[PDB]
């Protein structure tokens, strides 16, 4: 997933 | 499975129209070998840091793997  | 890690600058895809939401994204390699490359794809750069979801059925209403991860 993106950055989180 | 791929994992990838994104880093600066890197083009990341994801699909209008498999993605179950917009966080859900590929690397370039899982997208061009992907179904996701004859759709309504978005392409965005990456700031750095997350991951490639390529194999995750909870990411991709259909097609959650690659020609290579598959
Ligand atoms: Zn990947
Ligand atoms: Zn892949
Ligand atoms: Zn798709």
């Amino acid at each position: 997933r993106i950055f989180s | 499975l791929c994992g990838r890690v994104f880093k600066v600058g890197e083009p990341t895809y994801s699909c209008r129209d498999c993605a179950v939401d917009p966080t859900c994204v590929l690397c370039m390699e899982c997208f061009l070998g992907s179904i996701h490359r004859d759709h309504r794809y978005r392409m965005t750069t990456s700031g750095g840091g997350g991951f490639c979801d390529c194999g995750d059925t909870e990411a991709w209403k259909e097609g959650p793997y690659c020609q290579k991860h598959e």
